[PDB]
């Protein structure tokens, strides 16, 4: 089908229709639905508010990571079942996120080389704030410990290193010194409030709670948290530059990095 | 506008600086539309044997620029109606002052290597590298006949193709960014129109492009014996291309792709050779023209075709 | 001169040129060919022909110590310190002719010293980073030597005077204190660096002086951090939270296979080890906060790989802990955020 | 090593010479490198092509080391320039026909440092001065006329050249060997010539 018909609305929309309607307990059927949907769809429009009301729903099912919090649900699909949701649908969705990051980022860089920029920075800024509502709905999930944690912490990293490009991309502009506008700020101080200790909240729970192959195995455990605060704390310095630059601040809105240190129990004894 | 000739005079002798002469290129820049088309290349030819001692950058990217442009509106401009029409000057002749200049340039480059080193990182790629234009890649193709410049040239061509192919399969895979940005001219084109271009009675650059085209061909053929194979198959589509697209407009050169095809496909290491096998049977389809000038080639590859197995 | 002043700077100058001559004159790349080795020998015995001649025929071993006994005793009387780091670099070029370096790796330190304790009377920072470089490597028991100049840097800090720096080492100042610093970390972490454990197939006796010897190195590194609180300054700030991430990073590589092997036989010592370092790591953590406290891109450039590299360690150790099969005894938790001083900032 | 390919070039020469330019190819491809013992191999390889082959991949060779003069990076103009003084020492008569690749370098002076023009002047004064020449010394004659007309000019800098080259070739002209002839006199009207000049 082209993709420009009333034929392809309507097959786009009988597709959704499906996917908010039913429960399956397959998890095959509903991996494959949910490919076509997005197969669909990322040719109509971005998917980026599917993914946040999808991710939403899924937020519901498994729990909060502070197991006292009463989620919602919110019901907003009802083929994201409490069977389908841990091992399959985050994976898929997580996947297409990191589809979304590709096509962010080869416009910046893009637009980096370029020098209308005018339009184009509103429509990143905007993606860029829809998904981090999605990102920042899917952090507090208990999600399984296989390797889906290990997949979102991957994608995150991916997110944070996109938008220190976005930040590098405006240290290079603003030597105008006027163009830091409103829809940059938001975005600064949303990533400040919502995304950034909660990566902190969450990198605790994943750690607290659990021959040479072997070895190997071990060491492969030990890459993504610290490459997620790596790349945290070079978004946070590219920003302490940008405000040294254009005689702004920006970490007014986010709060100081929390730090970790390990701890031990004499309850080794209980081994021997 | 008439002794901008014996204006170079003032820059041999004295010494100077950057920010003078940089102000008289700018002017040479302004005034290459005012001149002439036909008076450049001796003008190009006085400012390239001054440029050894000072600016070097400067008026090989001035040059680059201005044809680029012209080259850009001249084609923008000359599709329409086969009647009478606006026009600038004519391809005959901006094809043939094209090709002066680019062999003048290769001449002073051989002169110097400096000169060449410095075109090779100016015109450096991932990014769009938006510099990249037929003139510009013409004079690629022609720097290759130096030893010191051809696999250095060759690979940022390969990979600047690759690049091309990557965005094309990128943007054709959304909407959104399909709807922000306007399409630019992909490289692919740009090449398979420099090389239908190449008939204008110069032939300084079949070598270069026969020999990019069996290394794009090579460097990326289905190895099989997802997504990185769309460019991978592209880029062998593209080499097919312009090998046959050389062989005919071409007849001094006709004679060796042809040899290296066949030397490439009769094999007994059982390699995947689909695509050299298409590009071999397309271009035996003019059979006479295959005849008239390397009908030795098939012969010893005949009298060798007892030996090979079966398949 | 023991008991105007034009011909003394001048000769002054001329001591100097001419062991800066003797010193380019003996350290060319010929002598590396054995062609020109007769001639080698016959300067050498040209030098120590002054001492007491009467034996042109002699071993090679003999005339070069002679001579290097010979060159030694200027160090009676120098006007200078450009002169010292030439003598001392004259005798190092000349030194590695022989094969054995069991005593001279010992006087040449020991009369770098004699020469740093002088109180050379008017020195740049350019100088003085070779001088204690070559003094801190060539002493065996680099740590030793490290402890013993952070202990008695502490005499200049308790009682100065200002600008009255007059240690028990009479060239540590207030303006000079930064370069100590800085080659009293490097050379700690080339020192670390070159450890190796392997196998654990030794014996109990060298698994014990490893761990002991890497006790007695973290030991040292939280002395030599922790007076950073009373010296806080744009450069040693910024050295030592470079080569404090450096010195990290070669505890990490280098030494956690060793903290892995050995848990089961000593798993008292390993558990204190890591208190020690944990205690530093946290200052660390604090001085990496109070960086960007303060906006200084200059000091920010290198916290991104510090964090990065310090929380590796923390990873790492809950590796080791699940590597012998004792995962449930990990137990996280944040810390509280202080001050270079120590503070709760909110 | 190099008796290896000494023994190379000794032995299969016969088969070897099929495809020199090929060789010439290789050793033009690997002189542009940065260290000294790759671009010392590379000379002597054209040194023994040169040594053993056919006249035509001779012409080949003093080509290929032209070029490489006229080419403009210090490196190589130094190693082409040795090997072309080691070449005509070597074999005089050889490259006695081939003076005019040689000389042909002369209209280039733009390209080449100050210090290796008094080094090419030596080697093209070493190879116009062997005795095997004195049956038709036109290379001698010619090179006294070539000084003239660099002297006579008006521009500064090719009147520093010509003193150069003057003084290096009256230098070999009048060379103490194991003469005191009308030479000598030539050695000194050239002299006052380039005095008075």
């Amino acid at each position: 089908l082209e993709p420009s018909s009333p034929q392809f609305v309507q097959m786009l929309s009988w597709t959704s229709k499906i996917c908010k309607e039913n429960s399956r307990e397959d998890a095959l059927f509903c991996k494959s639905l949910m490919n076509l949907l997005f197969s669909l769809h990322v040719s109509y429009k971005s998917p980026v508010i599917l993914l946040r009301d999808l991710s939403q729903d899924i937020h519901g099912h498994l729990g909060d990571i502070d197991q006292d919090v009463e989620v919602e649900k919110t019901n907003h699909f009802a083929i994201v079942n409490l069977r389908t949701a841990a091992p399959t649908v985050c994976l898929l969705v997580l996947s297409q996120a990191e589809k979304v990051l590709e096509e962010v980022d080869w416009l910046i860089t893009k637009l980096k080389g370029q020098v209308p920029n005018q339009p184009v920075e509103k429509a990143i800024i905007m993606q860029l704030g829809t998904l981090l509502t999605f990102f920042h709905e899917l952090v507090q999930t208990a999600l399984p410990s296989g390797s889906c944690v290990d997949t979102l912490l991957k994608d995150l990293c991916k997110m944070y290193t996109t938008l220190t490009a976005l930040v590098r991309y405006y240290l290079q502009v603003c030597q105008s010194s006027g163009g830091i506008p409103k829809n940059m700020e938001k975005l600064v101080k949303l990533s400040g409030s919502h995304l950034t200790p909660l990566c902190y909240s969450f990198i605790s729970y994943v750690q607290n709670k659990s021959v040479a192959t072997a070895m190997a195995r071990v060491l492969r455990e030990t890459k993504p948290i610290p490459n997620l605060i790596f790349a945290i704390e070079q978004y946070e310095k590219f920003l302490i530059h940008l405000s040294k630059k254009s005689k702004v601040n920006l970490m007014q809105h986010m709060k100081l990095s929390t730090s970790r240190d390990f701890k031990i129990k004499g309850n080794i004894l209980d081994m021997v | 506008q008439q002794y901008v000739i014996q204006l170079t005079s003032m820059f041999k002798d004295v010494p100077l600086t950057a920010e003078e002469v940089e102000f008289v290129v700018e002017k040479a820049l302004s005034m290459f539309s005012k001149m002439n088309l036909q008076e450049i290349p001796p003008l190009v030819y006085q400012l390239l044997v001054l440029s050894s001692k000072g600016s070097r950058k400067s008026v090989l990217e001035g040059i680059i620029a201005f044809f680029s442009a012209l080259d850009k509106q001249h084609n923008e401009e000359q599709s329409g109606d086969e009647l009478l029409d606006v026009v600038t000057v004519p391809s005959g002749e901006l094809r043939h002052v094209e090709g002066t200049i680019i062999l003048h340039i290769v001449f002073a480059i051989k002169l110097d290597y400096e000169l060449g080193r410095e075109l090779v990182k100016h015109l450096k790629v991932g990014d769009s590298n938006n510099n990249l234009s037929p003139f510009s890649i013409a004079l690629l193709l022609s720097v290759t006949r130096i030893q010191r410049f051809q696999d250095q040239v060759l690979d940022l061509l390969k990979t600047s193709v690759v690049k091309s192919f990557k965005d094309l399969q990128l943007l054709q895979g959304s909407k959104f960014l399909q709807n922000l940005v306007p399409h630019r001219s992909y490289v692919s084109t740009m090449i398979l129109e420099v090389v239908k271009n190449s008939v204008h009675s110069w032939d300084h650059v079949t070598q270069g492009l026969v020999e990019l085209g069996f290394i794009l061909m090579d460097s990326y053929g289905p190895k099989k014996v997802s997504l990185s194979r769309m460019p991978n198959q592209h880029a062998c589509k593209l080499g097919a291309n312009i090998l046959l697209e050389t062989f005919k407009i071409h007849e001094m050169i006709r004679q060796e792709i042809l040899e290296q095809v066949l030397n490439r496909v009769v094999t007994r290491a059982s390699s995947p050779i689909s695509h050299f096998l298409d590009l071999l049977s397309n271009i035996v389809m003019y059979a006479p023209l295959v005849l008239q000038s390397c009908s030795s080639k098939v012969t010893e590859a005949f009298d060798y075709l007892s030996f090979l197995p079966l398949q | 001169l023991a008991a105007k002043v034009q011909e003394y700077h001048i000769m002054s100058s001329c001591y100097q040129r001419l062991l800066q001559i003797f010193h380019g004159l003996f350290a060319w790349s010929g002598f590396s060919q054995p062609e020109n080795q007769n001639l080698l020998y016959s300067a050498l015995h040209v030098l120590s022909s002054r001492l007491k001649q009467g034996e042109h025929s002699q071993p090679l071993e003999e005339l070069l110590s002679q001579s290097v006994h010979y060159l030694q005793n200027f160090h009676q009387s120098i006007p200078s310190f450009q002169c010292a780091l030439y003598l001392i670099r004259l005798l190092m070029v000349i030194l590695e002719k022989s094969t054995a370096s069991a005593q001279n790796k010992e006087k040449i330190a020991s009369l770098a010293r004699q020469f740093l304790c002088r109180v050379w009377p008017s020195i740049s920072n350019d100088q003085l980073h070779a001088l204690l470089c070559i003094y801190l490597e060539h002493t065996e028991s680099i740590l030793k030597a490290i402890e013993e100049i952070a202990g008695v840097g502490v005499p200049e800090l308790i009682n100065s005077p200002k600008d009255a720096s007059s240690s028990t080492f009479p060239t540590l100042t207030r303006h000079t204190f930064v370069v100590f610093f800085r080659v009293m970390m490097a050379e700690l972490e080339k020192t670390v660096k070159k450890i190796e454990p392997g196998t654990a197939a030794d014996s109990q006796q060298i698994h014990e002086e490893k761990l002991l010897y890497w006790n007695m190195a973290v030991r040292d590194f939280s002395i030599l951090i922790n007076l950073i609180k009373v010296f806080d300054s744009h450069p040693v700030l910024h050295v030592c939270l470079k080569y404090g991430r450096l010195f990290v990073e070669a505890f990490l590589k280098q030494c956690m296979p060793l903290l892995d092997f050995s848990f089961r036989k000593h798993r008292e010592d390993v558990l204190s080890l890591l208190e020690t370092f944990q205690l530093d790591t946290r200052l660390l953590h604090h001085l990496c906060g109070h960086s960007k406290i303060h906006q200084d891109t200059r000091l920010t450039q290198h916290v991104p790989l510090l964090k990065k590299t310090l929380e590796l360690l923390v990873c790492r150790v809950k590796a080791m802990l699940t590597l012998n099969n004792c995962r449930e005894a990990f137990w996280l938790g944040n810390l509280k955020n202080r001050d270079l001083q120590g503070e709760e900032i909110k | 090593q190099e008796q290896l390919l000494q023994s190379t070039f000794s032995v299969h020469y016969l088969v070897l010479k099929d495809m020199c330019s090929s060789i010439l190819s290789l050793a033009q491809s690997l002189l542009h490198s940065l260290d000294q013992s790759i671009i010392s191999f590379g000379s002597l390889l054209y040194k023994y092509a040169f040594k053993f082959f056919d006249t035509y991949c001779q012409q080949e060779v003093v080509g290929a080391l032209v070029t490489h003069i006229c080419s403009g990076n210090e490196a190589e103009v130094d190693t082409a320039l040795d090997v072309l003084l080691e070449l005509v020492v070597l074999n005089p008569s050889a490259m006695m026909m081939n003076a005019v690749f040689v000389k042909g370098i002369l209209d280039y002076l733009d390209n080449i440092s100050p210090q290796q023009i008094r080094k090419l002047f030596y080697v093209l004064s070493t190879l116009a001065f062997s005795k095997q020449n004195e049956a038709s010394s036109h290379i001698q004659d010619d090179m006294h006329l070539v000084i003239r007309k660099q002297l006579s000019s008006t521009v500064f800098k090719y009147k520093l050249i010509g003193i150069i080259g003057a003084v290096t070739m009256a230098g070999i002209m009048a060379a103490d060997r194991s003469l005191s002839d009308e030479q000598c006199t030539q050695v000194t009207s050239l002299l006052q010539l380039v005095h008075s000049c």
